[PDB]
């Protein structure tokens, strides 16, 4: 059970901003993100002793630094896997992921499906550029073909993969999708994924001014599509059918959410059956090598 | 006096050899006696030839020996894979009549038993209480304790009924009269039944398992490798009994990953693996030097390079363990020796990862891991639990504060006012990259002075011998050390000037210790089974020794006769 | 006498300070001079403190140099980071007024230039031709040929628009203007412009990408990491042009993976990484040594551990080249000194690989990744190539057969008669996993004696100095070898007995060609950027040599001075 | 273009066999798995000089010695990724992958999307027991969470993935499921797969009396559900719920299949648009770094 949330009480975003100053080009989309984090944190009234933001390698992954809580900064496709030893550790923290395109579905694509498949309860914010920013520009898996980037002059040899229907598929209990030009459906889908119980996935469209000239503002905010309220979040089958795009626009709110058991609480389910505590008598268990 | 007898029995797998040396085990532990054991199973998962070696002594053992003294064999592929080991003075005891091989010649001066094993296992109708059968002719060949032995087997068969323990007990017995009926001709007697002492029976990696928990162990992540598997089952079966979590995770990578997870939220982990799961680590390791995040990696060393053997004895990874980093990325490495250490030195390491909050490597080997010894039954207030520097909570917190022991106290998450951050970029006190030369060599220096600072705190290389001037002196490390033990048992007995040093703490290495140890010897000798001579190599680049380096890789371990005439031909 | 000219230009990164030193050292080249250059950046996209140096010479330039003889500071914190090395004698053009500060008290004796930089930006509504304005003056002041310099700006910025570029160039005159009408006190030119001597100019990663198509490169699989992004760059760009294709894969896993995969299947394959990406190829690379499959990996040394320093200098993998895998796993290990280097040592990288059927690893740094020089023009048959030795057909084929000189004929996929296995168990002469100890043995010789004999056909440690007996010797690896060979000719002119020697060869080490150099030297001093002092440490392991480390780890590459400097310290 | 097709005539399945016995525990399914191999083989008279056979590490790896071809025996997990530089290197070869599920959805499952997605030309034939065979008996991603196993003696801890579901959201053009006791079964749908241009995707059921207690023959036998012929292959959403396991039952067929651009293709377009060809004058490329 989280600990950390509605233990503040009048709470502005900025009590969450760190003594350390951003360090992203002026106009690109992870400030947007970011203080739809900080948005997120203050609708909770967060006590961010209590909070977790666990980042790997990227522009995108540099975000830990400027935020008040506690923090860590990985390696390169690793922070799914470190913040799962984070949460099962101390189920009582608010564990958040934030990380790239590139960190999260390429180098990091091994530890995508088992995070949603066990179900850890953490919030995966994932900043969707479609490139390689802090390298300068190279293709992503969801830079799209026709691009030419760094090191494709002629061209990407492959198609783009679906983020949300590949979090579908594996299983994650919690899927959405936001633009980072609407800070507020950021901060309110990302309130939504810190509060559900389970692995909470979110992927925001963040442009890349500096490196990727065809995924641009305009772009992207013809690009997305509002899903109805009429849509079932139940519906398994309907989210698929979203996230595989109908029409060419890619969905924007709440696609799947679900209830089932999560990680930290299969594992107490094994300790509860055996009657373990931290003081268990270790010398029943010695004596079971008796002669 | 040969006060211990060496007992190796071979045959088909599920003919019972492997319980049938546990149970021999067993047997001679509830009768005081020290045991040494080692198995071998089937190369392939489906069957074949499996072998078991017991030793029985009234005094401590140290190794597996030469070789064996009592051979049994349950078909003629066992006789065959040990012809060349049957030499005369040995006692043979094999299946005769009614087996599948009827022996060669057997060459002169060989005890040779034919005990008719399974022919009164299909005389009893039951052909699956074959082993049985030896059992009883091995008790009363070689003196095992039979009221012992009958014991064992009726804790283990008595939860089947009355009938069940009845029937093999017959079986036991009938070997009995079979082998009593024969002319007892060797001069090989397993020592008399002693007072039993308060001891454990253990193999190395269960106690690797026991001794992350005796040492605190809150969180262990893995992935299944062989010979290393063994521990996650140990520490799956009873950490979650003490409140801690096991986790199988998707590949090495992630397991290191998830340890330093658990690890900032403030738990005590550890992982275990082998040598292609070590390499696949060495990413992350350095991640846990730059961050200073403790964290404990138990490599069960098996034969390389690459796949390479993964079922036979190799000590191999000790490139790998201390240069396995990119850039400068020092690790703290210690190598274990008995099943004694596997619970002690797995305890130091969760202590050392506390205690300086750097990643810790425990080398074993394949051996070890299945070797089961008799150790002092361990209480959990006979060690030593060392726990990460606290932040006393007075003034402004600082993750990477330079003190006086470059030891900055480290804060679990939930702590007031301590908000941090643990990161792999090159950073300054409060953990912001900072990418300044003169940080650089400030955070280089707080690192590696606080690493290396292990040397005034942990000292782990025993030394035993002559006092004075020696004429060869021997530096081993690993299991390799308890077969030197016995090796000098035989070399001082015989007045030779030698000496031996067994370090277990490989890095960072004692340099002044060894030009104290090499100071009094006219020559060195180095053995070690991997082929490059990996300690050899470090003693000539740190120390002022120039060794000779004795090195063996052919997925075997040494035996003390190896030693000692290796060591008689450089005295001259 | 003075023949070099140093132009340093700095300032906040995304204001072009990297593209304006580029233009300079391309218009020095067309002016038939030697240009050597030199740039750091922070690990952020877009802000921080930028450096570019440019040398321009006409005689031949081995590094950097100890400091500038012009200075252009486009902000602040360029003036406060170069205002201990703005000394009387130098030249100092700056922004103002109109930038984001005054510069203190400039000592007498500075030719000082303010230009208002900024300000003209502002006026032309545009300020990303910020840095042209800067541009012109500074080729008025110092006579670089301004007809070249609009016509390389208009290559580079054509690609923006027809607008943007004619901003730029009304920057460049509009600073053309604001210098020469200045009163000119400096004695610094730059050569007037003579006929360009057939050579070429090219990044450090551009030329290993060269290098490797020249080698004949058939497959390259890269996965992004700085400082070695560049070299998928330019093969991406230029090898499926001569039938070679580039493949992005999903990690530097997955591309160490594939280059095994092309390999076995008969091409000439090779990859690029950093730091994190070679330790995250350790396991694979030891299949690479057990299955004797070729395959090069190209490491451009970053700062470490861990994250590290991405974009500053330094040479802290070799501790990781060598001692990377897990088991007796070698690797034959190259190091680059210069874009020549850059060239022939990849073809060497790949010549070697393809003769000895081994994981080959060339390491490069960041400072020469992207220092750009004059090379003399490279032609594609001025390149020996040597190929696997291929099967010629006769007989029965056998993937791992015991030869003469322990090398197996390899077979592509494809040939008749030759099917086979490629394995990462230990294996005998038919790729069969075998497990017995003789064969263990007899496979480690066959693979080390093989690697081993590189000695016997590669020698590339050039030995320069004095002829006789020598009071201090000089050994260094890398890019610090250039920086080495300037301070010889310092030492070597006022007469000094000091001899260097320049290994290319990392391991396999030629230990015998080490002695025969530390023989006639009464102290070896090894200069490395790395803060253990790796290349020492090999050095006392192998050979007799005691050597005295000079370690800097502050992301900063050696300058002539300090090595000069340290020799005279240890001279007397 | 695969040019191992139709090379030999009058052909037996017997002539793919090698020198090397087997190893396998009797009984185990994966015999099933290399009767189908031979007969695939068979059918289409394959010189199997042409055909390189590359596996990971696993009981279900060992598969490429009993094979008389061209075979690489590499790390765990990382057969698909170097069999990649084999198909990329040589498109004439035909390239099989062979490997457990644990070897493919555990350590190797960060290289799985990306195979399917690239399309690369070869055939994946993931040999499914539901555990850790050669390592005794360790649960695997496709384990039941009742299962009691090697390192988790009180029960799995999460739910088992969808191997189908996976490769088809991964993108692969072909996938089919088979039963090991079905041997030609496996045969047919291993050899549409390998005639196939694509990435070819073979889930079957190997059974593992040794250390899989649950998931017996038995239980493999009631588990499958034929696939309708009437059932369209060339309907992404229809094959998706086939693979979701209407009913409880899993499907046996071909669920998906469609024609589309291999990565060797894509690459070869890059060289055909260039002009590129092996006799180019490198001075050309060298020219490019005149002053
Ligand atoms: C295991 C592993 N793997 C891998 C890796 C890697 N990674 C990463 C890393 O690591 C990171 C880490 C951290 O975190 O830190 S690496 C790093 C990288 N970085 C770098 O490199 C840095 C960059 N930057 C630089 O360099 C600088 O700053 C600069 C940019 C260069 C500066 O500039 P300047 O000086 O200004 O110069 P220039 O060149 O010129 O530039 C400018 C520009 O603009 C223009 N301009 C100028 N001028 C002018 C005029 N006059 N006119 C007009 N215009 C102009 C020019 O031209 C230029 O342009 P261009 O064209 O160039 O543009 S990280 C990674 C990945 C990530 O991904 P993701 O996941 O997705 O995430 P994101 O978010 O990012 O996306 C990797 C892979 C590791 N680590 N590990
Ligand atoms: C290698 C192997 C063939 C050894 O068989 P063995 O020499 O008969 O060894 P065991 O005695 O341990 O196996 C027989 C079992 O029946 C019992 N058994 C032993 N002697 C017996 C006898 N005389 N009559 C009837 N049952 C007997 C044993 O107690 C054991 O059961 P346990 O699990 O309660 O210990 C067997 O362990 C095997 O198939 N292993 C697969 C891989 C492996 O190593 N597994 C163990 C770790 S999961
Ligand atoms: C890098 C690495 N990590 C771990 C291992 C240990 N290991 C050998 S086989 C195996 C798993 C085999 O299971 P599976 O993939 O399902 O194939 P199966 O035996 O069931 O046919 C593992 C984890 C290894 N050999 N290499
Ligand atoms: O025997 C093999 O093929 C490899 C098995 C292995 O590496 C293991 O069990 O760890
Ligand atoms: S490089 Fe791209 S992703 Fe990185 S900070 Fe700049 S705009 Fe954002
Ligand atoms: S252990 Fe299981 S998978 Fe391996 S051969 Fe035996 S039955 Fe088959
Ligand atoms: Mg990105
Ligand atoms: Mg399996």
């Amino acid at each position: 059970t989280v600990e950390a949330f509605h233990k503040m009480e009048n709470m502005k975003p900025k009590d969450y901003k760190s003594e350390v100053p951003t360090t992203w080009c002026p106009g690109c989309g992870h400030f947007g993100i970011l203080n739809g984090v900080y948005r997120a944190m203050a609708e909770l009234g967060i006590d961010s002793t209590k909070f977790a933001a666990i980042s790997g390698i990227g522009c995108s992954s540099r975000m830990p630094y400027f935020v008040d809580s506690y923090k860590m900064h990985t390696l390169h496709g690793r922070a799914g896997a470190v913040a799962t030893g984070t949460q099962v550790a101390r189920p009582d923290l608010c564990v958040v992921v934030a990380g790239g395109d590139g960190d999260g579905f390429s180098i990091g694509g091994g530890h995508m499906p088992h995070m949603a498949r066990k179900n850890v309860n953490m919030t995966y914010v994932l900043m969707d550029n479609g490139i390689y920013g802090l390298t300068k520009g190279q293709y992503s898996p969801t830079s799209r073909p026709e691009m030419t980037a760094y090191t494709t002059p002629y061209g990407g040899p492959e198609n783009p993969m679906n983020p949300l229907l590949y979090m579908l598929t594996y299983g994650a209990t919690y899927v959405a999708q936001a633009f980072a030009g609407k800070p507020k459906d950021c901060a309110e889908l990302i309130k939504g994924a810190m509060e559900h119980e389970g692995f909470a996935y979110v992927n925001i469209f963040s442009q890349c001014p500096t490196f990727n000239k065809i995924d641009t503002v305009d772009f992207y905010r013809d690009l997305v599509e509002p899903i109805p309220e009429d849509h079932d979040t139940s519906d398994l089958g309907a989210a698929m059918e979203l996230a595989r795009r109908p029409g060419g626009k890619a969905p924007t709110g709440l696609l799947y959410k679900t209830s089932a058991p999560t990680l930290d609480q299969n594992l107490a389910k094994i300790r509860e059956r055996l009657g373990g505590h931290v003081g268990y008598d270790k010398n029943k268990i010695i004596a079971l090598a008796k002669p | 006096e040969k006060k211990d007898l060496i007992i190796r029995v071979a045959g088909e797998g599920g003919e019972g050899i492997i319980s049938s040396g546990d149970f021999i085990a067993a047997a001679c532990a509830r009768a005081g006696l020290e045991v040494y054991t080692f198995k071998t199973f089937p190369a392939e998962i489906k069957g074949g030839y499996a072998m078991y070696q017991v030793r029985a002594s009234s005094e401590k053992l140290y190794c597996q020996g030469d070789t064996f003294d009592v051979f049994c064999a349950f078909n003629g592929e066992a006789y065959e894979q040990n012809k060349d080991k049957i030499k005369p003075g040995t006692a043979f005891v094999y299946d005769y009549p009614g087996g599948d091989f009827e022996p060669d010649e057997i060459p002169e001066g060989v005890f040779a038993y034919p005990i008719p094993m399974s022919q009164t296992a299909k005389e009893m109708k039951s052909y699956r209480s074959k082993n049985m059968v030896a059992l009883g002719a091995l008790s009363e060949l070689f003196n095992i304790s039979e009221n012992t032995l009958k014991e064992v087997l009726s804790d283990k068969f008595g939860k089947k009924g009355e009938e069940v323990l009845a029937f093999n007990l017959e079986a036991f017995d009938k070997g009995k009269a079979l082998a009593k009926a024969l002319t007892k001709a060797d001069p090989f007697r397993v020592a008399d039944p002693q007072e039993p002492k308060d001891v454990i029976i253990m193999a190395g990696n269960d106690a690797v398992g026991l001794g992350g928990i005796l040492g605190g162990l809150e969180f262990f992540s893995a992935y299944p490798i062989t010979p290393a598997t063994e521990v996650a089952k140990y520490v799956a079966t009873h950490l979650p009994k003490c409140g801690g979590d096991l986790v199988q995770a998707e590949d090495e990578i992630a397991s290191i990953a998830q340890v330093l997870g658990a690890s900032y939220a403030g738990k005590k982990s550890m992982t275990a693996t082998s040598g292609p799961g070590l390499a696949l680590m060495s990413e992350m390791l350095g991640m846990a030097h730059m961050s200073e995040t403790p964290c404990l990696v138990v490599d069960v060393q098996r034969g390389g390079p690459s796949t390479g053997l993964p079922t036979k004895h190799e000590q191999s990874d000790l490139f790998l363990a201390i240069h396995g980093g990119h850039g400068d990325s020092p690790r703290i490495v210690l190598s274990v020796e008995d099943v004694k250490d596997c619970i002690s030195m797995t305890v130091d390491g969760l202590n050392l990862a506390e205690k300086y909050q750097a990643p810790v490597i425990v080398l074993s080997d394949g051996s070890l891991a299945f070797s089961t010894q008799t150790i002092p039954r361990p209480k959990p207030e006979d060690f030593t639990i060392i726990n990460r520097k606290t932040w006393d909570g007075q003034g402004t917190y600082k993750r990477y504060e330079l003190t006086e022991d470059n030891i900055s106290p480290m804060a679990a998450p939930g702590t007031p006012n301590a908000k941090h951050i643990a990161t792999g970029l090159e950073h300054g006190e409060t953990g912001a990259p900072n990418y300044s030369p003169a940080n650089h060599e400030l955070m280089h220096r707080k690192r590696f002075n606080k690493q290396n600072s292990v040397l005034d705190f942990y000292k782990n290389m025993e030394v035993e011998g002559v006092e004075g001037e020696a004429d060869v002196g021997i530096i081993t490390w690993g299991s390799t050390i308890g077969v030197v033990r016995e090796a000098m048992q035989r070399l001082t007995a015989e007045g030779l000037k030698v000496k031996a040093m067994y370090p277990k703490l490989l890095w960072p290495m004692p340099v002044a210790d060894y030009d104290a140890f090499g100071a009094t010897c006219k020559k060195v000798i180095v053995p070690e089974v991997n082929f490059q001579g990996q300690l050899s190599h470090f003693i000539r680049a740190e120390t002022s020794i120039k060794p000779i380096p004795y090195t063996i890789c052919g997925g075997l371990p040494f035996t003390p006769e190896m030693i000692v005439n290796r060591v008689k031909e450089e005295i001259q």
